[PDB]
């Protein structure tokens, strides 16, 4: 019953997870995942104490816009995927079916240049790098418009509230005419008899 | 050291993987990651006994190829990354920075409709939708480039056999010219 | 301790003016004034039962403005008159001065026609027909304006909200308008450093562009020295 | 059948009145009424025994000129005005409809400056302070002119006993004259005879 | 003496009251004369108070003057 | 000395732009670019007869503001351009240029399925797709942003009416209240006084008065003696 | 029968033109529009004889890809739109409505600074100045384009060269072993009768 | 046709009488009386051409009120007294009738002290004493009232000017709010179209 | 030296001013005032030939006591005032005023239908109906006060011819009175 | 008969051997070619990217001057 949060705000705590997201149910622990020098690395894992606890949790988080923190960046939520590095795979674990002997022909050694081997398994590593830069310029594209967003905050927040501002003065200016008129109607009506 | 280990065929386990690198020297414990169903995700992590043995694995594997199972697969290995999930940036910590209190001045809540923020949280949204979509394009590259690798198994070793018998044969009639 | 009080409306009653006067003190009992008929007079008077209370209600609706109903109609204070009218002027008092026993010799008469008295109480008669006159002329100039200063009731309330709304709507206005300067200025500055970006990054793609057809060149070159 | 006396002389007293309207009637009580130091207020009460004599003194007095004292100064009689400080009024005999309820909307309390209350309350005590100023000049007014004819009073008197003393002596001339011119055809006559 | 009677008493009654008209005579004329100076003397204060009055309103004019202009003066550098 | 003058209204002729174009200059020829139909296409292009005149005219509309019609039309001014039309380039001159030969040496053609002419040529045929679109965007966009400033025509006059007639209430407004509170301190010191002058005489008046009655006085004493 | 020819090349000539668009019929006139100074604008003016051959000449170049010379750029061919700029506007033409009247209730005039008249054609300023800016931009992006495409020439063509090299040598391979198989059957078939 | 005017202003002029007067028709000539130090008396003489525009120019200006200048003050018109100071009486005029024979019975001559004529004459030096206190209480009776109505100039005028500059206000902010919802109404009733 | 001789009888002339007043100086000129018909306004003007006789005559009829007529009218004498009547106020004196100008430049008028100035004028014209209304009301005063007293001629002078019949008769009484008694004594010592 | 077929086939088997040489050669050549192209094109983009960072981090002080301007002038 654990869930990940992604895009944390720039600063954060254990603590503030644990009292933001206890609006959906019993949180026993909320973890900021944080590397080595201390810094945190955007990414936090919050457990609740129940499954629909943490079904609510995710619908609400998705499909709202769940703040926290007066920098509106909403939070996304994921499921949090359980990787074990305790057991592996044992041998036991194996089918050990034809595949596994066919797989098994050679023990774990390098490939001499010039052999088949070689040949393929270069091709292999150059896919690995084409995959590693298209990561890596998928990154750096997301990068660059999460920056762009971050300066138009102040532009953005400016505009809405001269729009805002605007709009209830208009409203209040209606409201007195309207008032005016109808004072102004009434009047008259009881001068009239 | 820690050396962080993927793109590896299933079916090589924890004996493989510690066998494989016990040549770069002491091999404590050498564990893949496996998802809950029992399958593997693929990355191994392998932990030395030593630092030395550590890095010049890492240095042999950098410009060599090294494989662990009959498919041609190498396997890739780059210095494994040091993440905490056990304890998390403290409060202490935390203040330390001046603006952090009056960042936190505004509770968590979920916007309303029509406010700045809520207008704000769409794009955000957008944002996040767009980068899920071309990661899932990128992934699915991937998928389709696996795919074609996998069929090019039997062409490619059969074209290698035909040709290094290809230069047999006109090695052998240069020979017989002569 | 007594204060007369007057210009007071017609449904204040007697726990009403008690009440609003025990502010400044304590109340034995304060009573409105009431005709034969059982309508209130407009008036009363209020018994503090302390001194100090009785100055101090003076003292603070002097300047201060003190109301009983939601019509404001100020209430306005006095000193009480004290007035006897069971226990007048006797003989004792009145006949000490030598003057008033050689003032009864004529007893009281309705005067005669052609003698000087009756010639001069028509002299007197006049002037209080006169008097009589100008009072009843004050009391309807009263009349009339006590009723018109009921009429401007709504129109009175009526302007002042529309005032007070006007003002603020003004505020709004100057506020709004020095909000849209303030974010234009803001707009018009960033807006000249993206233009001077665009060029920065204009000339530097251009260089790089020419740096890239130079390669091309030379690379064409080399192509051709070894084709031949 | 109360009435009430105005304009008393300087000199007055509770048998002064009790004596000069004992001639319309049988007077219960008749008093002058006192400020606290001891000078009369220029003023009476005059409480008869039955509403005829009430009438017929009123009807008389205002016809008439009242003198009581050697002073030249008529008393003007006007009913009394019976004014009630003992019941005043309890709320059990207001009706309390909705007038009051619309009166009755507000606690008593002081108008804040600066808001509708206290401009329409000024616009009030401005007019009453003009009351009290009108009412103040009618006095004055009414003081002078008193003062003015209170002076007149030995030139007057005078004058009016030079008038009598002119035509009673010229009456007195005229029967002078027709006595003798009488006689003198009588005594013509009988001696023609 | 028988004759006489009747014009003797008429001229006896005649006689009494001519001297009393006569009486009657010198009393007005005392009494008007009198009045004459009364009325002489009060007319000359009124005219005295009269004149008094005149110049304290002729005075309280000229301060409204001097206030007026000073006033209208004050409204013009006001105005500048 | 030829200019080109854009954004006109479909109701301009040749006389319009002669007249409206004559106080910067003279004018030999502007005559309003039309279509096959022959409606206005919106363009003018007009030929001053002297030089100095076409550019003054050029500035002075370019700094300020010119309109022609009643609709608010600012007429927007750019210097003409100059093509040849009825005579090309010559070959002769293209000669010159000594790979223009080596480029002819393929005569023109469709290309062939197949050759990497065909598929290059293909790529070219794209971006000029997109280049079109993206200019037809840019039309439509325009196009839209005109047919609403049209739509505004009355929306900004009643405006700009509106705050003129409420600035000038509002100025009236505060002069009026400025006299109005001058005129009621002129009127507070009459009163003061008024008042003071009233007291003044209220007092000799009662001195006179007191005056007289000794004289009275005085006077029936010396009746009195005078009788006796 | 008008037709004009766009992106043409840089180095032609209105001969070429006349020599080359003579395959679609006979080219009464062919101008390459140039500029005062002499550089080639362009585009072109395409004259024939006959509406079915300028349409069909029209929808050949639009479906096929009408090639001028070695540079591997065609030549988008549009109609001609035929302006005038001798007529103008006489006065009898236009319609003279009451629009018309409407639209002349004042001269041509300069707009007085602070008035409705000069505020509204400053936003109309800002509004040309759009349309400049858009333009601009959309030129600047095309022109871009077309630079990446002629640099990616070269590599394109030896790209090209090499793999029709490479599918030649494949099919001449198939072809040998194929007519080896069939004369080893045809001979096994021989010398077994 | 002469015609007099009164309550002329304190500076004034003979040809200022012409300028003002000349517009009821031609004035043959104004003079505006004059005593020996130089100070004008305050009245006028106005000479007109003819009698209907006497007649015109008299009615008009009670009817009107004719200023003059800034000060505002009218003139009153009043036809002139035509009194005569050159025949005086002849006494071939006179009617020489028995009462001119009865009141010329003694000649001139003063009046011997305590006898009838002395004390006659007395009467009536009083009388006319009596007469010029009377026309001096006008006098100053008037003077006061004028120094009052000069008092209340400046009162007045700004009054006038504040009630003229209230009510144009009121005209204006009333023409502002009717062309207000005028136009309004018009557009809400084009829109549902 | 001019004198405003007043309360002129109605049969007074130009001779009779010129001889009653040149027992105290020669006379150059005396008129006596009509209006347009040529009947006398009741008043006068007496012109000396010395001006300090003027004055001479002046106190005597201020103290004494002048009549002209049967009817004891006495003449009042004061001191006659000068006008000028074809020489008015010269604009060019005017001019000399600085604030003349500055009053002139606003030509004369009707005022305008609610302008201040119209309601100052009507307030302007109140006051002079007052002031019409008042001289009015003297003039009908004296003119009664003028005819009660005409209409009094003959009872007092039949009243006065009575008294001092009456002080000669009581006189003459006293006298009686004193001979009698001495008669009777003188005759009693005999 | 079958000294014709092997000249023939002789003769096609030399001929494709030469052309093979021709392709192997062309595609090495080509190969370089790009691996030129790509490196310029890397190392391109980094500098690019350095001069992007450097902007943005100029326009970040630079908004941030701006806000503190207008914390001042709101005071």
């Amino acid at each position: 019953a654990s869930l990940t949060v992604r895009n944390l705000p720039q600063y954060v705590s254990n603590e503030l997870l644990e009292e933001a997201f206890s609006v959906f149910g019993q949180v026993e622990r909320a973890v900021v995942i944080v590397d080595d020098r201390g810094r945190p690395s955007g990414k936090g894992i919050v457990e609740f104490s129940g499954k629909p606890a943490a079904r609510k949790a995710l619908d609400r988080c998705s499909e709202g816009s769940f703040l926290l923190t007066t920098f509106p960046r909403p939070v996304t939520v994921e499921p949090m995927d359980q990787l074990d590095d305790e057991e592996g795979l044992p041998e036991k674990l194996v089918i050990k079916n034809q595949q596994f002997h066919k797989e098994r022909e050679q023990p774990p050694r390098f490939a001499q240049p010039g052999s088949f081997e070689y040949e393929y398994a270069m091709r292999w590593k150059a896919l690995i790098e084409m995959e590693k830069q298209q990561q890596d310029q998928v990154d750096r594209n997301i990068k660059e418009a999460r920056e762009k967003l971050e300066m138009e905050m102040e532009a953005a927040r400016h505009e809405h509230q001269v729009m805002l501002m605007r709009q209830d003065l208009m409203r209040r200016q209606e409201e007195l005419r309207r008032m005016e008129e109808l004072h102004n109607q009434e009047v008259q009506k009881r001068k009239q008899l | 050291a820690a050396l962080s280990v993927r793109n590896l065929s299933p079916y090589v386990s924890n004996e493989l993987l510690e066998e494989a690198f016990s040549q770069f020297g002491p091999i404590e414990r050498a564990v893949v990651i496996v998802d809950d169903r029992g399958r593997s995700t693929g990355k191994g992590i392998v932990e030395f006994a030593s630092k030395p043995a550590a890095r010049k694995a890492f240095e042999r594997c950098s410009e060599g190829v090294f494989l662990l199972t009959t498919t041609p697969r190498p396997v890739i290995v780059e210095p494994l990354e040091q993440l905490d999930d056990e304890d998390g940036l403290p409060e202490k910590l935390a203040q330390k920075n001046p603006m952090y209190q009056k960042e936190r001045e505004t509770p968590p809540r979920f916007a309303q409709h029509g406010t700045f923020e809520y207008e704000y949280s769409q794009r955000w949204k957008s944002l996040d939708e767009m980068e899920k979509q071309q990661r899932e394009q990128v992934e699915k590259n991937m998928k389709d480039a696996k795919d074609k690798l996998e069929s090019e198994m039997e062409d490619a070793y059969h074209e290698h056999q035909a040709n290094l018998l290809r230069q047999d044969l006109m090695r052998r009639q240069e020979e017989l010219r002569r």
